[PDB]
């Protein structure tokens, strides 16, 4: 979780937490699969121009 | 609360930062001068002995602000040498001026004006330093004087500044002669005073320094004793300790 | 009829009988700083006949000083894994702000603990918050704190309630430490735990890796003898690090490399600097 | 520091022991007594010692104040406090801090309770007080006010004498050699805190024993007092 | 309406020394009460008719059970079933009549009934809260005035506000004047405030009434002014009397919010106290003293007129002021003739009135360590020096001034 502002170095040693992963950066097309995920269950025509709108 | 800024007045007109200045040269090395018609001397404690520290220097808390007086100093260091300068500066200007010695009140009053000056304007903080000037001349013979930080100053037969200078004051105060010291007494009641007072023991010559002017074929001589005659001079102390033993 | 005592200090007995479980030579490096203590603690508890016959007044304030990360929990726990008494830390830290001053509520009840059972100990470290110089007496709820530190030395010091119940502060750095509770009669041991210098470093080392699958081809001498100033957690974390760099790589036995990059990896400094400050 | 002792035995035992030389003389007898030793060394250790010989219900407080906490009763160390030992008619009570309980918040609500119930204006007497702390000078004034408080006294650092005598008293146990020189331990070790004698003495015991030893030697006294003394140095703040 | 103090047991003991007439007055005193004593002895002895035999009374024992419950009376039916409740709130309409006056009947005022049938026993008690009771007192503690000596004015103005008032006021009615209500005695601690507070409860015709400032801090919340306002209904109801607030300094200060949020809640003690003392209604005839040792921390909205009428100031004796006391003090013990009280006097300065007592009593105290009962001016040097060695001040402003 980032929400702790405060990071103890104790935690972060090896061990207690073993390694931090960061939360990679959307480049546009992850948004593209994440619009069309949540774009399945929506009853639409069809054409749908999800770059288009991912641009938008 | 009425701090910070000099000028400020405290509801009961007392100006907090120059007192909390003069309560601040406590934390200063011991210093001590004595009147000793005939002659006049000075003596300080040199804290702050390492092993490693060279002492290349002469002297280190006494300066010859001038070719017939001297004056030794107690607080925040970059202040004492601004000052020293000042007051040689003073003293050369006058010479100039009239082609004759400055008397020591008229230089003790210049610097006072001075220290008033900076306790005066709100622009600075005053100065932390307070010393002792120890002069002949013609119009009162010889002088002893002292400045504080607030920028009065007095005139004493015997006075000390820093450190413990309550007990200091209180022994002299009670064993002090007037018109009677001739110099050596006054070498022996300073040496006296300094080891009662100072913390260490048996009073190592290292530990003061003491500086005596005096007059000679109308000329007058400040000399800053070497480690031998401060040797002598401790020696007999003890000697005379151990023959106030049992009796 | 009058039932049987009630209450129990911190979980339980010697908070809970869940022993740290640490051995002494299974904590190797600190064999002065064991000595030590053990003489402080354990000798006193345990048989003090000779103590008597020299007539000693053995002390009960003893505490350890060294850097964030040098041994001073582990020794803590591995006395409790091996002692007797009822050690009950459960001194948690405790700012509060209703009930304030517990130091007499625990003290007291350790001490009706010491009597219930036998004589107790108690140990902690982070009360550097607690240590204080007083200083100003009229900033309201800034004096809470200087509150708590008087009942506390009131509490050590107190009055013949002895039942050698020792102290152990293992929080240190003691600049703010008051001379109050800083005395021959209040705490009377320090004992310094430095960093693990060369011929400790080893010693931490082979005592980690005993339990290990150790290669065969890691010269921990390199390690050993190498420069850099590295404290008992860190090497720790270096093991554990290569650990799971070899694990990483479905290695089950981990190989000299693993132990390199754990190595370096851990060894980061400042690790921003800015260039200045040299 | 027998000065002291005999002061405490003046304020305290003769009023209530002695009520007959007081009313004669025609002066009130006193009643508040303050010990302040920057130190604090001896100071209740004189508490628990006055408190043997007491012959009088002997009452104490010491724990920061006791429940004054979160709300249940505003000043509960008082009223009922002094009734309590009024009721045991002969008393004295300790007050081992000192320094909680005011020193100029809604804590010195009981503070100045305290101080007007100890004050007169339908208070009674034979309960005798004496107040334990260091610096005396951050504690209010009007408990330093001479009717709430009546002698003051310091407990200062131990002399050589003082501090020889000390450790004489606890080293009546020790089985010192013949050969050590207490004058010269109480010489070596100016600026005494009383408890760093008892120290010393402990410390010296425990050197004994790591050699297995029963015997305690001149050497082991001055490597004793080598290890309780602690220095603190610094360079380049030495300016001024 | 009620009484008040009924101490003053002959103060005319006026020789103040071994003399045969303090030993002729007090066996005087001796006579009257063992004889007051044997007046109470014998005065049951004579006439054996023990409330003839007895009569009436058996009915009331008989109809009321030996146990009374309490509740309140709550609204009355004229046939007799006033709703009533217990302490559990157990409301229960419920008959009311034996050998029991009916007259005293309001709402809110605590009823007595019977424990089984829950019927009105009668006797509609009459008290209060004991935390209030207790402080009533009638045992004056020491003399009125003459010990007290140098206050003329503070003395004059307390007299004004209170004694005279109570005295004659002729004045008043005819001038049309209100006396002054609300004083505030203030001043550096130990001035003596309590002992002008003492001095006019020796010589209160009227009852007198005590408080701590920081006793109203009852733990539950709410409570605590309730305390306050049944307080001054008591005091209204005994007759016209002097309610005296020591240490006011610790329920009413700069009244400052909350800020923490921990709601200490002694502002709303503070607020119900002023509306009482001053606000709607009318107070009656109550007096009010107050004492305090720093005044300015007050907040303004306690001290102000219709409250605090008077603010007496109690200033350190200079040196006349200061002579009294001491020359006072010293009156009941043995002096010798060498003692120079003035010399001290005008020796040392800054000196209030409990110091002095501190100082003749450790005066008196080393003349008797030196086993000597007469004093000498040589202990007042050395008491002098002992008792101010506490007080260290003055900054360095030795030199500049
Ligand atoms: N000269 C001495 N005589 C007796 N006990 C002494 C002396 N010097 C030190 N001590 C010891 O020091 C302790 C004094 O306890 P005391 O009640 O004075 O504590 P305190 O006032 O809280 O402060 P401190 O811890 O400095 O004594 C006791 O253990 C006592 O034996
Ligand atoms: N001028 C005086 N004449 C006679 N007795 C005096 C005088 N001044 C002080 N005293 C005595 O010394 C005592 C010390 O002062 P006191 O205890 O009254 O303190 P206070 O601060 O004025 O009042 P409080 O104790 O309620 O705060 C007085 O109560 C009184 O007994
Ligand atoms: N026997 C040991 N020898 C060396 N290092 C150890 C030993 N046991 C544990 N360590 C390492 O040092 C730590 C000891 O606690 P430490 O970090 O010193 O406590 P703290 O830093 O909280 O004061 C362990 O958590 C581990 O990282």
């Amino acid at each position: 979780t980032n929400r702790p502002d405060t990071l103890d170095p104790a935690l972060l040693r090896p061990g207690r937490l073993d390694r931090k992963i960061h939360i990679d950066l959307p480049n546009e097309q992850a948004r593209l699969d994440i619009l069309k995920i949540h774009a399945g269950p929506i009853t639409k025509h069809g054409e749908i121009d999800y770059e288009a709108i991912v641009k938008l | 609360r009425y701090d910070s800024r000099t000028t400020i007045f405290s509801p009961e007109g007392r100006l907090y930062q120059v007192e909390y200045a003069m309560e601040a040269i406590g934390h200063a090395g011991t210093c001590l001068g004595i009147l000793a018609n005939d002659g006049v001397l000075l003596a300080a404690e040199r804290r702050n002995i390492h092993k490693l520290l060279d002492e290349v220097f002469f002297s280190e808390k006494i300066y010859k602000l001038n070719e017939d007086m001297a004056c030794s100093v107690a607080g925040i260091t970059s202040d004492a040498n601004v000052l020293t300068n000042e007051l040689r500066l003073i003293a050369q200007r006058y010479l100039l001026q009239y082609q004759e010695p400055i008397p020591c009140e008229q230089l003790v009053t210049a610097l006072c004006d001075i220290k008033q000056a900076y306790t005066q304007f709100g622009g600075k903080r005053p100065f932390g330093v307070s010393l002792l000037y120890i002069g002949w001349d013609k119009h009162y013979g010889f002088q002893l004087y002292q400045s504080d930080p607030s920028g009065n100053y007095g005139g004493w037969k015997a006075t000390c500044i820093g450190n413990n200078s309550a007990a200091a004051v209180s022994m002299l105060k009670q064993d002090y002669k007037e018109g009677e010291m001739t110099l050596k007494s006054a070498l022996a009641l300073a040496i006296k005073v300094l080891n009662k007072t100072m913390d260490v023991s048996k009073l190592s010559a290292e530990k003061v320094e003491i500086a005596t002017l005096t007059r000679e074929n109308g000329k007058t001589v400040i000399r800053v004793l070497k480690q031998k005659e401060v040797e002598q001079l401790i020696k007999k102390h003890e000697e005379e300790e151990a023959k106030a033993e049992r009796e | 009829d009058v039932l049987p005592p009630e209450a129990d200090s911190s979980i339980m007995m010697l908070t809970s009988d869940q022993k740290p479980d640490v051995m002494y030579a299974d904590i190797g490096g600190m064999d002065i700083q064991k000595q030590e203590v053990r003489e402080a603690v354990e000798l006193p508890l345990t048989h003090f006949e000779l103590y008597k016959q020299i007539g000693i007044d053995p002390p009960r304030g003893v505490l350890m000083y060294g850097p964030p990360g040098c041994g001073k929990t582990m020794l803590a726990k591995a006395v409790a894994h091996h002692t007797t008494a009822a050690f009950i830390r459960v001194v948690g830290s405790e700012f509060v702000q209703k009930y304030l001053g517990e130091g007499p509520r625990m003290v007291r009840d350790v001490f009706r603990l010491a009597k219930e059972n036998a004589p107790a100990i108690i140990f902690i470290d982070e009360i550097d918050a607690i240590a204080t110089k007083r200083f100003d007496a009229q900033t309201g709820a800034d004096r809470e704190v200087q509150r708590i530190l008087l009942e506390l030395l009131n509490q050590m010091d107190g009055f013949d309630q002895n039942v050698n119940v020792k102290v152990i502060m293992a929080t240190n750095r003691a600049d703010t430490l008051d001379p109050a509770l800083l005395r021959p009669g209040r705490l009377d041991r320090k004992i310094e735990f430095p960093l693990p210098d060369r011929r400790q470093k080893r010693l931490i080392f082979s005592t980690i890796t005993s339990k290990m699958n150790l290669s065969e081809e890691v010269d921990l001498e390199d390690y050993v003898a190498r420069p850099d100033k590295i404290s008992g957690a860190d090497i720790n974390s270096i093991c554990q690090e290569s650990g799971m760099l070899a694990v990483r790589e479905n290695r089950y036995i981990v190989l000299a490399k693993d132990f390199e990059k754990a190595y370096k990896t851990v060894i980061k400094k400042d690790e921003q600097e800015h260039e200045f400050y040299k | 520091l027998d000065k002291q002792i005999k002061e405490i035995k003046e304020v305290i035992e003769l009023p209530v022991k002695h009520p007959e030389l007081f009313e004669a003389l025609g002066i009130a007898q006193p009643k508040g007594v303050l010990l302040y030793g920057p130190p604090g060394t001896g100071k209740t250790l004189l508490a628990r010692a006055v408190a043997h010989h007491t012959d009088c219900t002997f009452i104490r407080v010491s724990g920061s104040e006791l429940v004054q906490k979160f709300i249940g009763e505003g000043a509960r160390m008082v009223r009922e406090l002094f009734v309590m030992a009024r009721e045991h008619a002969p008393s004295i009570i300790f007050m081992d801090e000192i320094d909680s309980i005011g020193s100029s918040s809604e804590v010195q609500r009981t503070m100045l309770e305290l101080l007007n119930q100890l004050d007169g204006f339908e208070a009674t007497k034979n309960i005798k007080v004496i107040m334990a702390t260091n610096r005396i000078d951050i504690l209010d004034s009007a408990l330093l006010r001479p009717g709430r408080i009546d002698r003051k006294i310091e407990f200062p650092p131990p002399n050589e004498e003082a501090r020889l005598d000390i450790l004489k008293i606890h080293s009546r146990k020790m089985n010192l050699t013949r050969g050590i020189n207490l004058r010269k331990i109480a010489e070596l070790m100016p600026g005494a805190s009383g408890a760093e004698v008892k120290g010393v003495c402990t410390e010296a015991g425990m050197y004994a024993l790591r050699e297995r030893r029963v015997h305690v030697t001149q050497e082991d006294f001055e490597m004793a007092v080598a290890k309780v003394m602690q220095k603190d140095s610094e360079k380049n703040m030495s300016i001024k | 309406t009620k009484g008040p103090d009924a101490a003053s047991k002959l103060p005319l003991v006026t020789p103040h020394t071994q003399c045969r007439l303090k030993l002729l007055k007090l066996e005087r005193i001796k006579d009257y009460l063992l004889m007051e004593e044997e007046f109470i002895r014998n005065q049951e002895q004579m006439k054996p008719l023990e409330e003839k035999q007895e009569e009436e009374r058996s009915k009331v024992d008989d109809l009321r059970g030996t146990p009374m419950s309490v509740g309140t009376l709550e609204e009355i039916i004229d046939d007799n079933h006033a709703i009533v409740s217990t302490s559990v709130g157990s409301e229960h309409y419920v008959s009311i009549l034996s050998f029991v006056d009916k007259d005293l009947l309001e709402p809110g005022c605590s009823v007595l009934l019977n424990h089984k049938v829950h019927a009105v026993i009668g006797v509609l008690m009459d008290d209060t809260d004991p935390l209030v009771t207790v402080m009533k007192v009638e045992k004056a503690p020491q003399e009125t005035y003459a010990d007290i000596g140098g206050l003329d004015n503070q003395i004059q103005e307390i007299k004004e506000s209170v004694e005279l008032p109570l005295t004659h006021p002729e004045y008043y009615e005819e001038m049309g004047i209100k006396p002054p209500k609300g004083v505030i005695l203030y001043g550096p601690p130990g001035t003596g405030k309590t002992l002008l507070a003492k001095a006019v409860a020796n010589q209160t015709s009227a009852t007198f009434l005590r408080v701590v400032g920081s006793e109203l801090i009852q733990k539950y919340l709410g409570d605590g002014p309730k305390l306050v306002r049944e307080l001054f209904r008591v005091a209204e109801e005994h007759a016209p009397s002097i309610v005296f607030i020591d240490e006011i300094d610790a329920i009413g200060t700069k009244r400052y919010d909350s800020n923490s949020g921990g709601e200490r809640e002694i502002q709303r003690t503070m607020l119900e106290l002023l509306n009482q003392l001053d606000g709607f209604d009318s107070r009656g005839d109550v007096k009010v003293i107050m004492a305090t040792n720093r005044i300015e921390t007050l907040d303004p909205a306690l001290i102000r007129p219709g409250r605090i009428d008077r603010k007496i100031e109690f200033p350190l004796p200079d040196e006349k002021t200061k002579k009294r006391i001491f020359q006072i003090h010293t009156s009941r013990m043995t002096l010798a003739d060498d003692v120079t009280l003035d010399d001290l006097i005008m020796a040392k300065d800054d000196l209030s009135g409990a110091d002095i007592k501190a100082i003749c009593t450790e005066a008196g105290l080393m003349a008797l360590r030196e086993r000597r009962m007469k004093v000498t001016n040589e202990d007042f040097k050395k008491s002098k020096e002992n008792v101010l060695y506490k007080k260290q001040e003055g900054t360095p402003e030795g030199l500049y001034l």
